[PDB]
């Protein structure tokens, strides 16, 4: 009801509102940067799912990745991630778990705290690169054992269009997997050095850098999205608190002329 | 090491002349990411993988 | 309240409110057709209040050793307190206990401020 409270009520929003507005642009910066990491990990995939899709490959414990970041501000693609780990791991309240990202620790944390045995930081700053896919693979192989599991699965955000997205599910299989498949003979692949080990330790690095670009890509298109209706509901509230300012400030030179005037006519 | 990290070792090494070096070749070969194992609740050290 | 302070005895002394007081004095002063200042208040009405307040105190032991101790109740308006009469009061006392709606209603009884409060006399006058 002061002229100070609704000033500084306002210098708050102002600021918001052109941080918000910001951080739009510079995720349309990182849009399209992006949206090109997307399409080089989606091809590199292409060519190597291509593979297990002839080989008609199918599953005979288990371990679960999720994949988001640390950031919010990206509107509810840590939630319904989530929620679709949620929906997935009714089957298997055993499932070991690690995560990436610590948004989807704090959802998965609060709602399991035991199944998270490992849980990687500071992942949605730039695009994903191979190395982090690749190291983040090496410590599930490392103190995971990735390998000793029937069945790995990862859980990312897929990118439809810039307005919605899908928490998709994909499966990943292992040296022993590859090998037992209905069409493992189409291929006349040497049987000599470990070949199957291979082709499981290089996928489970890709099939994760796929994940993840489409997951940020996801979470970029969010964010810019987020941000939108952030920076729109901001002003709105500017311009309700400009009005209100206004109201108060013509408020204050009446009151204070009043009292003027009162010491003026004794 | 394995597969995958040594691959890595092999496109760090092919990563590292300065002028086709350019801005987002220097940002693959770098991550800010630690690893942390969570038993119970928390567990031990978070180091930067 | 004085003479309990006089004879080496102690007296607390709870002004509740003077917000209320300060209203009357001005209701008085404005009939009196004494030109008012500030929100219609007399012009020394911050004198008002200091003179009462001067007068807790905790006498030497030549005097016997005696102390009135003031607890002033203020009303603040909408949380307001650079409103005329609470700064008066503020300026006069060695310290204040901010109360608070918002903190009364998390269930934080009594709803104290931590931060805002002070006691100026301080730990000097607390129970080691």
């Amino acid at each position: 009801a002061t002229l100070k409270e609704v000033e500084m009520r306002l210098k708050s929003i102002k600021n918001i509102e052109k941080i918000t507005k910001t951080m739009k642009i510079v995720a349309s910066t990182r849009l399209s940067k992006a949206e090109k990491a997307k399409i080089s990990a989606k091809k590199m995939d292409e060519a190597e799912q291509l593979f297990y899709k002839n080989a008609e490959t199918k599953n005979l414990k288990e371990l679960i990745v999720a994949i988001t970041s640390d950031k919010g501000l990206c509107g509810s693609i840590h939630s319904q991630l989530a929620k679709a780990v949620r929906r997935h791991l009714n089957d298997q309240p055993n499932a070991d778990i690690v995560t990436i990202g610590d948004k989807i620790k704090m959802q998965l944390l609060r709602t399991h705290p035991n199944n998270i045995k490992l849980s990687i930081n500071g992942i949605g700053k730039d695009a994903p690169t191979f190395q982090e896919s690749a190291l983040i693979a090496d410590k599930l192989l490392s103190v995971m054992k990735a390998g000793t599991y029937p069945k790995i699965s990862i859980f990312y955000n897929d990118p439809v269009s810039s307005l919605s997205f899908e928490p998709s599910e994909k499966p990943i299989f292992n040296a022993k997997t590859i090998e037992q498949s209905p069409s493992f003979g189409k291929f006349e692949i040497d049987t000599d050095a470990n070949v199957p080990r291979d082709l499981f330790e290089y996928t489970l690095a890709n099939q994760m850098l796929t994940a993840m670009a489409q997951g940020y890509a996801a979470e970029i298109s969010a964010r810019r999205n987020a941000m939108d209706n952030a920076s729109k509901n901001a002003g709105d509230m500017i311009n309700r608190y400009s009005i209100l300012y206004n109201r108060t400030r013509q408020a204050v030179i009446t009151n204070e002329l009043v009292d003027i005037i009162t010491g003026a006519s004794s | 090491i394995s597969y995958a990290a040594y691959l890595n070792v092999a496109a760090q090494a092919i990563r590292s002349k300065t002028e086709l070096q350019t801005a987002s070749v220097l940002n693959r070969s770098q991550t800010d990411a630690f690893y942390t194992q969570y038993k119970n609740a928390s567990e031990p050290t978070p180091i930067t993988k | 309240g004085e003479w309990f302070r006089d004879n080496g005895k102690h007296a607390l002394i709870v002004y509740d409110d003077l917000s209320k007081q300060a209203v009357a004095y001005r209701q008085l002063s404005l009939l009196l057709r004494r030109p008012p200042g500030r929100e219609a208040y007399p012009g020394d009405v911050f004198y008002l209040h200091s003179r009462l307040l001067e007068r807790a105190a905790k006498l030497s032991e030549k005097e016997g050793s005696g102390s009135l101790t003031a607890l002033p109740v203020i009303e603040t308006q909408g949380g307001d307190v650079s409103a005329y009469i609470p700064t008066n009061v503020i300026s006069i006392t060695d310290g204040q206990i901010f109360l608070e709606a918002e903190l009364f209603y998390k269930g934080i009884r009594p709803a104290i401020n931590v931060g805002l409060s002070v006691s100026r006399v301080g730990s000097a006058a607390q129970v080691k």
